[PDB]
């Protein structure tokens, strides 16, 4: 199961 | 590996092992992803309730093995290493999530038939082949079974990856989207696990698209080997794709 | 900067040879049964 | 319990089942110290990795039970939770060190034949029964097999506590001297184990000096049910006797 | 004295022994 969107590295979202 | 099978010479040339110093031991499995990076699991270089805490002097890692019991000459490569890199986000203070680290050799390895780097998932890779069902292939040096017990020969073994839902009420251990978890279900007539030593080594599927071997995975966890209604968990290579290429690219 | 390198994932011994392994067959039969 | 057998009526007064109230469920197994006090593991109360963190009114316990397919009327007692204590230094982090807990009752149990305190050890009794090869008595409700599966009657087991040497190099995760471990060892032709659901449950063994039931251990945790070369860890309730006392004494 | 804690009301009380504490003593 997995999705195509990226794990975040912050704090300084969209 | 368990329930797997002996693996052909230059089928996986981006196998790497990673090895204690002293005492010499194995401890990981890792990939080579160009000439002077590796990849492989966190937990494996920083895992202090095993008390591991390593330093790039205590490790070394040799390329292009296919059999331990013999000594590959010409073949088989040694690097050392110049840098560690650990997920920023990773905290072994919990779940083990975001299981993965970069290593850079302090010498360039030569590509030759037997070593050759493995491609990161792009967005369509991903997108396709990251569904319930598909098969995925993971290799490694590791236990032949959860109990001498070690293979001679590179061991290799296909598992499908299984539903989110099933993975999450397969165990008590609050499970991350940075993961995914791959095993036949109880009743599925095959079976087939990483063990330990395997830790750290690719999970890899061939597109269908341009016929490619990419790497989905890293072999990061199970509670047990093999076990019915349990199944090994994988950091999920792509989400965590930028981080890597921020390293390599930044250094 | 880089989804895989140019070369990346082609096995020397088998896709660079139009050879293939034993088992890459089942991984291709599991898209989508 | 793995490998164990069904326990006679009011052969383990001091038993008692701590479950979850809703969903119901057998969480633990834990023990009667006196008419307010009931001790347990730690983890069984706070463990984030299982995403385990409760309070007093998520739980209850049962005390006087013999089996759970059957409700013993005006012998099995419930009680509630007035306040959980866990030990300040537990490290759920690491190796679950100084896994032990207390809960206090919010009303006296009152006890009967089948509803009676174990006793604590004094030095004498820990430092004459605590020795490799001495056997305890494991008991609980937990699996019967690291695989219904989950008994009917109150499970029984007598395991034979283990030399430090060979439960230090019998798994890879680090060992503290605030807990010990039991289990036969492979090949000695017995086997028996605690499986999950019997965690908290008492460790208990008889003084031949005084014929008094004594309390050494809590189950704590193990890598698999009754696996051969691994044993089952226990909190060493001796070394963690002052704190149990100043809870007790203090409140 | 430690209360009557670990004395067994069907046991120990009434002069009588479980199936496996032998095992425990011999031990
Ligand atoms: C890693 O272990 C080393 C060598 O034992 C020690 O000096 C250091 O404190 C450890 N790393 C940290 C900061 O946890
Ligand atoms: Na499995
Ligand atoms: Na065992």
């Amino acid at each position: 199961p997995a999705e195509t969107e990226y794990d975040s590295l912050y704090p300084e979202d969209d | 590996i368990v329930e797997g099978s002996d693996a052909e010479i230059g089928m996986s040339p981006w196998q790497v092992m990673l090895f204690r110093k002293s005492p010499q031991e194995l401890l990981c499995g890792a990939s080579l992803i160009s000439d002077r990076w590796v990849l492989t699991a966190a937990h494996c270089l920083l895992y202090p309730p095993w008390d591991k805490n390593f330093t790039e002097n205590d490790l070394l890692v040799r390329i292009g093995k296919h059999s331990r019991t013999r000594y590959e000459a010409n073949i088989e490569k040694i690097s050392m290493l110049e840098k560690i890199y650990i997920h920023p986000r990773y905290n072994w203070r919990e779940n083990l999530d975001r299981d993965i680290a970069l290593m850079k050799l302090k010498k360039p390895v030569a590509f030759s038939d037997y070593i050759h780097p493995v491609c990161l998932p792009d967005r369509e890779t991903a997108a396709s082949l990251l569904q319930a069902g598909y098969k995925g292939r993971v290799t490694g040096w590791g236990n032949l079974k959860e109990t001498k017990g070690q293979p001679s020969v590179l061991q290799v073994v296909n598992l499908p990856i299984v539903e989110r839902p099933v993975c999450k009420d397969s165990t008590r251990i609050r499970i991350t989207d940075n993961m995914f978890c791959a095993g036949y279900k109880p009743d599925e007539g095959k079976r087939g696990d990483a063990c330990e030593g395997d830790s750290g080594g690719p999970f890899v599927m061939k597109s269908p698209f341009n016929n490619r071997w990419y790497q989905m995975g890293i072999v990061s966890w199970g509670e047990g080997c093999d076990r019915d209604g349990k199944y090994g968990f994988y950091t999920h290579v792509f989400r965590l794709k930028k981080w890597i290429q921020k390293v390599i690219d930044q250094f | 900067f880089g989804s895989g390198e140019a070369d990346c994932g082609l096995r020397p011994l088998f896709e660079k040879k139009s050879l293939e392994d034993k088992t890459e067959r089942e991984l291709l039969e599991s898209y989508i049964d």
